[PDB]
RNA sequence: CCCGGCGAGGGGAGUGAAAAAGAACCUGAAACCGUGUACGUACAAGCAGUGGGAGCACGCUUAGGCGUGUGACUGCGUACC
RNA sequence: GUAACGGGGCUAAACCAUGCACCGAAGCUGCGGCAGCGACGCUUAUGCGUUGUUGGGUAGGGGAGCGUUCUGUAAGCCUGCGAAGGUGUGCUGUGAGGCAUGCUGGAGGUAUCAGAAGUGCGAAUGCUGACAUAAGUAACGAUAAAGCGGGUGAAAAGCCC
């Protein structure tokens, strides 16, 4: 359409306040090396709960 | 406990050690306040009085400035007409301090 | 020196309006002028 | 000088039990919402909700006197369907009978807010079966 | 304001200024409405208002003691050096010298002098004539500014 | 003690980078820095560069040790705009203003 | 002689931007509605100079109502009676009693009540 | 010297009276967006102001009821040209 | 949607016959401050003491003062022994305004009084700049699309093989 009047400041940064990035709740390291992981995927060496998957 | 008096055509209730700012005084801060025109004392109890300026009464003060005060702005304005007008006034006053009022 | 301390007889300095300044001054908007007609607006029209 | 005037700490309010069984609708309730606003007391106050903290008893036998009643039926229109809409007289005591003194006192206090505070003061319950017995309530008769 | 004549226009009635034309005053910048044209702020001067006018200045110049009248002021030749040793002997600084006779020698001095400055009585000079410390005066110079102020 | 890190001139609206810095903001540095490796998106490699000059410094020159640093503030500014014609419909050139920012990290062992 | 135009008004803007310290968004920070605002407030100020005394005199007519009530006299029969009493002027703003130290105020009332015709 | 492509950009260290003169270098407002801190926002309501006001931070208030800033809350109340 | 007492409430808290009370405005009045001017006294070129009705106010008229830009005393006098300008605060006046000062600032400044004026912006659906705003909304250019492996490269869903 179009609009009133100009909106105020505090109004964009409530428009935001849903839409914003949400924590992690930490991390995780292997079960197997002193190599850090990504949660539940796994990394190129394969480490997850050791083994050897993915070589590349 | 507390009392009225009349510091002019205003009238003012006051209690024993109290500072209080009232209409101008000619009197100085090294001289004594006192009122014999205090209308009752309303004392520790309820009472009864007809007459006032109460003959068996007093309220003793005495001066702690005489000054003038801040600059209040008087501002008067009326809309689409081009009316704006503004007016300043200090007014003059006395502080008293309160030592009588008897029990 | 002496020079500038001198000054006109009384009320000889008449001084002048300058009208349209300030929103809080009485004159400004119009001008002492009035509102609209002939005379409110720049100066045109009628002949002498 | 300036004059003394209340603080939201200073207020003292009271406990009181309200017999509603002898009474009639308005002289109960616009002595209650007098009360209940502070006008009953020394407010000094343009500001505090002073007010009593109010117990009645029951109010689920309150009779309106004379013929307005049938015709008193607390209109509403929520959103739907040509009509005004309605609710009995019969109702608001029958069930939920605190409803029939709330909405009797509530257009006697000042405009939304402060009137919200005034309100909330007010408990009615169901009727012969209050709760609050460890206050200590003053009984008054109307 | 040239180089055009052009209405930038597009017509008036259109969410827009009535953008008349391409020269306005108030078109940014290049030529404002009120700028200034050549002044003459002189007028006549009315001739016994003006000689009366110094009847006053001279007649406060005796009565504040600011009329020395050394007799016959002048140094030997056209040096400042001259001037400024006669004027240091005679304990004197910053005073207004009147030639009477437009001798060169006098008139072509003080130039180096910071504050010390020459005027001719012809015609003498009322602005002048009321600042200064004194005015040094000639005889021949009172005679002949008398006689210009009758 | 404390060590700037600013990228200027940076290749991002503002409030994009302020979306992946308020994420990390009082995490301390080395959590920050893992939850910033991990996730992939572009905005938050253009951030790293800057968060990890500011550690980077910290762990020499005028800093010791980096084990109690923390990531005392993390902000971002509008640096200097450009405007650009739009081409559009109906053969119409509007502006769009190509925008870049100012990255500010401070961390210290404050 | 061109003059700049503004050096004057510098002073005039930070004067009414500091008049406008406490306000909300544009108020505060734009200098058109800080303008707009000094002038509404300044009125409304000059209306409540007068109104805080009549609004406060309903406050001190219902405090001085309670106490004379619980004293068995409603307030306008008790203000006659003092009337018809013999002089005291009095005031509504007196009782600092009506709401502590609320022992007193009794007599004046039952002197007024009595004299009443 | 640190991060980095070999980049961009800042920082430390060092230079100068000064970089709170750092290269777009003169000192630098105001819009503008964002940080840091204080106090506040979940009986919560409209020109957002006015009048009344709990509280708290800071200020040894010679502690002598104050100063500083904000303010739950609420009587009253319709912008400027 | 009560919505023909303003509303709650009232079958007397109504209405009618008689009357008294109270509350109720910047009115009426006194305090404290203040404008101009009438009257009388001193007694004037200027004023000051007592007293007094007065003083809501646009268009508009008239009197009076201010800063800004520049001259003139200013060829003096103050200045890195800390000048304009920026900014927060206090003090002060009837208001415009004036003054003092921490922070900033690294060269300029200044009355009394007279004089000239391109002399105070916020509006002209005024012109320009920086840049906000609805908005992180909308946009992914004939879907002459792509798949997956290796590579350059700091980095590849769009490059290269």
């Amino acid at each position: 359409a179009v609009q009133q009047n100009k909106p105020t400041r505090s109004k964009r940064g409530m428009r935001r306040s849903h839409d914003a990035l949400t924590a992690v709740t930490s991390l995780s390291v292997d079960k197997t090396s002193g190599e850090k992981h990504l949660r539940h995927h796994i990394t190129a060496d394969g480490y997850y709960r050791g083994r050897k998957v993915i070589a590349k | 406990m507390y009392a009225v008096f009349q510091s002019g055509g205003k009238q003012h209730r006051v209690s024993e050690g109290q500072t209080v700012r009232l209409e101008k005084l000619d009197i100085a801060t090294g001289e004594t306040v006192e009122f014999a025109e205090v209308l009752m004392i309303a004392n520790g109890e309820e009472v009864k009085i007809g007459v006032p300026f109460v003959d068996g009464g007093v309220i003793k003060a005495e001066v702690v400035a005489h000054g003038r005060g801040e600059k209040v702005k008087i501002v008067k304005f009326r809309r689409r007409k081009h009316y704006r007008k503004q007016q300043g006034h200090r007014q003059w006053f006395t502080d008293v301090k309160i030592t009588g009022i008897s029990a | 020196m002496r020079l500038n301390t001198l000054s006109p007889a009384e009320g000889s300095k008449k001084a002048g309006k300058r009208l349209g300044r300030g929103i809080g001054s009485g004159l400004g908007k119009t001008g002492g002028r009035g509102h609209k007609g002939q005379k409110s607006r720049s100066g045109g029209g009628v002949r002498r | 000088m300036k004059t003394f005037t209340a603080k939201p700490e200073t207020v003292k309010r009271d406990w009181y039990v309200v017999d509603a069984t002898g009474k009639t609708l308005g002289r109960l309730a616009t002595e209650l919402a007098r009360r209940l606003r502070g006008k009953h007391k020394a407010e000094y106050t343009p500001h505090v909700d002073t007010g009593d903290y109010i117990i009645v008893l029951n109010a689920d036998k309150v009779a309106v006197t004379g013929n307005k009643r049938t015709d008193k039926v607390y209109y509403h229109h929520t959103g739907h369907i040509g009509g005004i809409k309605q609710a009995t007289f019969e109702e608001m005591i029958a069930r939920r009978p605190e409803r029939v003194i709330e909405i009797a006192v509530k257009g006697m206090l000042p405009k939304g807010p402060l009137g919200r505070a005034m309100f909330r003061k007010l408990k009615v319950y169901a009727g012969n079966e209050h709760n609050h017995a460890a206050q200590q309530p003053q009984v008054l008769d109307i | 304001v040239t180089g055009s004549g052009k209405k930038p226009w597009r017509q008036k009635g259109t969410g827009r200024a009535r953008s008349g034309s391409i020269k306005s005053p108030i078109w940014r910048s290049g030529g404002v409405t009120f700028a200034a044209r050549p002044q003459d702020h002189s007028q006549k001067v009315n001739k016994k208002m003006y000689r009366g006018a110094l009847k006053s200045i001279l007649s406060e110049l005796v009565r504040q003691d600011r009329l020395i009248v050394v007799e016959k002021f002048s140094v030997e030749a056209p040096k400042t050096k001259l001037l400024a040793q006669k004027l240091k002997d005679m304990a004197l600084e910053d005073v207004l010298i009147i030639t009477g006779e437009l001798d060169e020698n006098l008139f072509l001095a003080a130039r180096n002098l910071h504050k010390v400055d020459v005027r001719d009585a012809t015609g003498i000079d009322p602005v002048s004539l009321i600042a200064f410390d004194k005015v040094v005066m000639t005889a021949d110079a009172v005679k002949q500014v008398e006689e210009m102020l009758a | 003690m404390e060590t700037i890190a600013k990228h200027r001139h940076a290749r991002s609206s503002a409030q994009k980078v302020r979306l992946v810095a308020d994420l990390i903001r009082g995490k301390k540095v080395s959590q920050a820095l893992d939850i910033l490796t991990y996730t992939n998106k572009k905005a938050a490699v253009l951030v790293k560069k800057v968060l990890e000059s500011a550690i980077a410094n910290a762990e020499h020159n005028d800093g010791a040790d980096i084990d109690d640093l923390k990531v005392t503030k993390i902000f971002v500014d509008e640096g200097p705009s450009m405007k650009r014609i739009m081409p559009r419909a109906k053969g119409r050139a509007d502006r769009i203003l190509k925008r870049t920012s100012h990255i500010t990290v401070v961390v210290s062992d404050r | 002689a061109r003059v700049k135009r503004g050096v004057i008004a510098r002073a005039r803007h930070k004067k009414i931007l500091k008049q406008a310290k406490g306000y909300y968004g544009a108020r505060s920070r734009v200098y058109r509605v800080a303008f707009q605002a000094v002038i509404k407030a300044g009125q409304y100020a000059y209306r409540d100079r007068r109104q805080r005394k009549r609004q406060f005199r309903q406050l001190w007519i219902a405090r001085i109502n309670a106490a004379a009530r619980q004293n068995g006299i409603s307030y306008s029969k008790f203000i006659n009676g003092l009337k018809k009493a013999s002089v005291e002027i009095d005031r509504k703003i007196l009782a600092d009693i009506a709401v502590f130290d609320k022992v007193a105020f009794t007599a004046l009332v039952e002197k007024a009540k009595a004299a009443l015709a």
